[PDB]
């Protein structure tokens, strides 16, 4: 995955999450190929929000 | 660690102070805008500390 620097302060940051979801939908295969590197971003989003 | 424990402790401290400043603002009927601004400032502190 091309690196994504996101802190997830403001709720608008959800854009990034939605991006991945769309990428999971349009390109399930490629997403399967990069989903760990995606999970590093989501772990930040989750540790921040939940 | 994926996550810095010192930073996470600062997130808990800040969550506490946030609910504190909030409880004050509702006690003093403070305008929603200024409250959201104090919260955005606290979140920013969290990202900075992280």
């Amino acid at each position: 995955l091309k690196k994504i620097a996101e802190s997830f302060e403001d709720p608008s940051s959800i854009v990034v999450v939605l991006e991945f979801i769309l990428f999971a939908l349009f390109f399930p295969t490629e997403f399967n190929r990069i989903k760990g590197d995606i999970q590093n971003v989501l772990l930040l989003f989750f540790s921040r929000w939940y | 660690t994926v996550t810095n424990e010192f930073a996470s402790r600062f997130r808990t401290i800040v969550a506490t102070l946030a609910n504190v400043v909030n409880e004050r603002a509702v006690q003093d009927d403070m305008q929603k805008a200024t409250r959201s601004c104090t919260k955005q400032w606290l979140r920013h502190l969290e990202t900075q500390f992280d």
